[PDB]
């Protein structure tokens, strides 16, 4: 009487859980683009002076 | 200089074009899609100054261009800009030629067939992709929500959708393609804020309105309660900085813009709006298929993001649907970004090895291809 | 997400039980309609057995 | 999953297969004699999805299925869907390999020739059984009911056999087979369905009709005083839930389709009915036979479960027979499975083992044989 | 205008109104079911105007209107509008109405009975008829076509009937009702244009590529072959003018919106067919009905004015009945209009003049008296 409501329960999450696999498994493999970087900055602290450009 | 030749992906929108590589789980860079051009007369010399802009060059030096965007309601009407887009998109910042790498890209199942043979032809023509697959963007939604079964509503830059999709399958005679989309709700943001004392017309201007949107905007789940206080109230109204530190303040326009995807005759069309398009989306597929698209309404792509648009297309499609029936609302947080993950997922998948279109069939068959090997 | 999907596979569950409940409501509702109808024809065909047994 | 070498049951309708083992009294399962295909364009690469469906597979998936039924008018045509229904009945859910136990299968004596003959060739070609046995659903019918005298209405799916048989014997002259069963009355509530503003065409919504009739229809001990009152009156109506969350109400509809057993004439069948039927197979036979078939009508399969249809079958052939004679029914609550189980028990009698055709008879004479060895 | 009281007929469909009076053997004019309102708020006054629209007002002020068709496939789902229409149809343009006439209406078989019911109690009470008559189309086609006998495929604009008649008397249990018609043609037309470029959404877009359906497009007697040439060549292509001066060039998608006719599953309909559909209708009557039938297969409605389908149909029908057998088609000039015609024949035949219900039975028994006085 209950191997019906097994197996139907079983078929919904067998289904979610490859799909749901499916994107976890890219999400784990690769994560470079998903993160962040540096971005860093100039100053000029070696400015001891003007440059060799006419606009200086 | 990859560990891999995979494929490449890039998702093109009338708003952004997205891109990385296929297997990770979000895009290098994003790039509005414009193509930037001088307005003005030059005077200073070895001012370097190119004579077009792509991408964020475009959008970083816009004070003296006119900014135009190549893509319109999901389609390229401009190839050469394209052209551009994808050159600095591929190559000059995910730094891979497509050349030694297969390219992914994407557009509606309904979007006009010269769109999708046109993406086909230029990859395959002026940057020689070994290889070409153009995704149906319902399908990668699908695939970043860990979906089979939903209507996909994309509610873009372009156009909205609206497909049903079960078990994998379209169900095409309910696809409810319409044209309302995020930059209609930009331009209606431009002349209310007009309204309100505060004109915007020109590209700078209209960057800015886009900017606000994004910022300040919302849906309102009961937006008939929100602007009773809203427009009878300073306590509802947000301040937006401006490039000029000028502030405009929005109050009830906050939401009545976004209102315009339930209420298109805002801006002069004649539409149901997006939750009687997501509603018949499920009404016209067979009983059977109905009861799964109801508890699976899929949100995609970008405006996603307004709060209260999740839940304001949860209750007008239960207002319009059945009693008894349970109606669900699907909205991850890989919004906006969800069709380029989705691309990323079918790139990678073992099977989606077999349904790329070669360079050598492409060349046998020319870009008509498109519609024998993709969609 | 997890907590969900535990709570998707018991909440499916308690649906699944929840049917189940539904269903056997009914099979009692039937189970005991025929206990009685059971009942009732037994009266019907015992009231005969006496009836004719009397006849 | 089984304890015994025993022989296996399957009757074959052109609704649904009721398999199990011999010596049980209920089958293992029931599995719809479907093969269900997809009738859509495939969208999502990956997601697995079958190219057909077999049996309760093709009901679980026909939102997007078509629904062929292998099986018409009490005869198989389509053999492949029968073998692939078969294989999934015996190794999936009865746990069996029919190369190990012989198989007992069923038919209307009035059915074309090549039904039992190609029953026979699939189970001894594709799946090598042992030995084979069709079986006349009548017989069956009396086993599980404890008689050898009776005339049985069978109740197909396909049509109603109509058959008198005493001590044993056939009446063969006095078999009335009447093209009327559960598959027109099915038709014709989808028309009635139809007048009253719900249409009901695909094959999700032909499913549907079929399950309406299941739960809501009746025949009625009196046609016209239950018309008078479910056409004046809401009072006899009742409620279906269409799996959408719509209701469809059915009022006097509810029994004037099922009053085509009756009146054959409403789906454009020449015939009196089910009861005109009953009576000539008692008045065909010889009068010392009579007395023992007026007193024995059985019911068997479906139909049989209608309210009124026991004491309105009784009281139709009445009032057509002479007085004096006692006419009496017949109706176990084994109603709709009392068949199958004559099965088991015919398939399990010691004075049935020596009436199975053998693997060495067929494979010498061909499907032929069928004919000579079952009845 | 008319100086005797002959009855009226009108043909009511989801399309348009054919109306005129008895006698007549053509609409004295036609009225698109059509009611039209302003999507447009107004700014001028002193500019007349109406608060609705309806018929040709409706369709010559469209610029602004949205444009809503009170009747489904067949039933009337706002009656207020058809009100509104008919009283523009009697009064202002046909100048006869109801109050001084008898009026006659047509209908489908299995049309809703509802429907009738509240057509009916319009007319007596809302027009005053003196008397009122509900006609089969069926009938009507083979009045004006010179029949007794036929399989009659109606061709309504939301729904196909599909009844076989013979020697005047109904086959009901033959006819094969398909969810196919004219409105869904179209449908599949502005879908394929979609994909050309030629997208139509709006109110004026739709009507203009229902106008091109009308104008262009065919079935020929082969689609394949047809297709093998328009699918590779211009020469078959064909260029409509637009409103605005513009134009739309069509190549295969000139033949495939009517193709849906033989093809239901380009609409994703669960269907074989129209020619598939009338063979059914022939084949499920007796064999001594068959060959008359077979020999009048009757086109009626609208959509048989597409080049072809006489040479389709029979061709279609020739290869799915038995050999020998002589499978004629009767596609006369009177197609649209045969409808309406027979309405007006039907009214005025001196063996129908007691058929008419009065308005004495009328108020005795209130409106559901046409569902025991007409059929
Ligand atoms: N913070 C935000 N708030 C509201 N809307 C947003 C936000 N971010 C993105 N959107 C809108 O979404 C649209 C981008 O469309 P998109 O779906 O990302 O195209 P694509 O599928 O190619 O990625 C733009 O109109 C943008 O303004
Ligand atoms: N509640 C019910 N009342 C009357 N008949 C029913 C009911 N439920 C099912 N049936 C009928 O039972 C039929 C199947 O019974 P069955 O006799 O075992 O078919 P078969 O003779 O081919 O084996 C179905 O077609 C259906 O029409
Ligand atoms: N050349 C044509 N091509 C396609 N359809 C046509 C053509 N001519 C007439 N029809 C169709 O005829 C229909 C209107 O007439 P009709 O259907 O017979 O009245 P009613 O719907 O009340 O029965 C419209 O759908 C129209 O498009």
């Amino acid at each position: 009487m209950q191997a019906l409501l097994g197996a139907r329960a079983k078929e919904s999450l067998d289904l979610r859980a490859h799909l749901k696999q499916v994107k976890k498994e890219d999400t784990e493999k690769e994560n470079r683009e998903v993160g962040d970087w540096r971005k860093n900055i100039d100053a000029l602290s070696g400015m001891e002076g003007r440059k060799k450009k006419f606009e200086s | 200089d990859e560990d891999e030749t995979t494929a490449l992906v890039c998702d093109n929108g009338s708003g952004l074009v997205k891109a990385g590589f296929a297997g990770d789980d979000a895009p290098r860079a994003v790039f509005p899609s414009i193509v930037g051009r001088p307005r003005h007369q030059g005077v200073m010399v070895g001012m370097g100054q190119k004579d077009s802009y792509v991408g964020d060059e475009a959008q970083s030096k816009r004070g003296i261009l006119t900014l135009k965007y190549p893509i319109e309601h999901g389609i390229i009407t401009n190839w050469d800009d394209m052209e551009k887009i994808w050159h600095h998109t591929f190559y000059n910042e995910l730094r891979v030629a497509p050349e030694e790498h297969p390219t992914l890209l994407t557009e509606a199942p309904l979007n006009p067939k010269a769109n999708r043979e046109k993406m086909t032809q230029i990859m395959f023509e002026t940057f020689n992709v070994p290889a070409m697959y153009v995704a149906i963007q319902a399908v990668l939604s699908l695939y970043a929500s860990g979906r089979t079964t939903g209507i996909v509503l994309d509610s873009g830059d372009g156009v909205t959708h609206n497909v049903p999709i079960y078990e994998g399958y379209a169900l095409p005679h309910a696809i409810m393609r319409l044209d309302l989309a995020g930059r209609d709700l930009t331009d209606y943001l431009m002349k209310i804020l007009t309204e309100r004392g505060y004109s915007f017309v020109t590209t700078a201007e209209r960057e800015i309105v886009r900017d606000i949107k994004e910022k300040l905007c919302y849906v309102a789940l009961d937006f008939e309660n929100e602007m009773a206080t809203a427009a009878s109230s300073s306590s509802l109204e947000k301040s937006y900085e401006l490039p000029d530190g000028q502030v405009i303040t929005i109050g009830n326009e906050r939401f009545r813009c976004p209102e315009t995807l339930f209420q298109p005759s805002f801006i002069g069309m004649e539409s149901a709006g997006i939750h009687e398009t997501t509603y018949n989306s499920i009404m016209k597929c067979d009983i059977d298929i109905r009861k799964d698209l109801y508890a699976n309404n899929v949100m995609s792509g970008g405006t996603t993001m307004y709060p209260g648009i999740a839940d304001r297309m949860q209750k007008e499609i239960t207002a319009l649907a059945p009693s008894t029936m349970k109606i669900k609302i699907i909205a991850p947080p890989e919004r906006k970004y969800s069709v380029w993950i989705g691309g990323s997922i079918l790139a990678s998948l073992s099977t989606f090895q077999q349904m790329w279109i070669t360079k050598q069939e492409y060349d046998e068959a020319g870009p008509s291809i498109v519609h024998r090997k993709c969609f | 997400d997890e907590s969900e999907r535990g709570m998707k596979v018991i909440e499916s569950r308690a649906q699944k039980d929840e049917e189940k409940m539904e269903i056997q409501e009914i099979q009692l509702k039937e189970a005991k309609h025929i206990a009685e109808d059971a009942d009732r024809k037994y009266e019907e065909v015992a009231r005969k057995l006496v009836i004719i047994e009397s006849d």
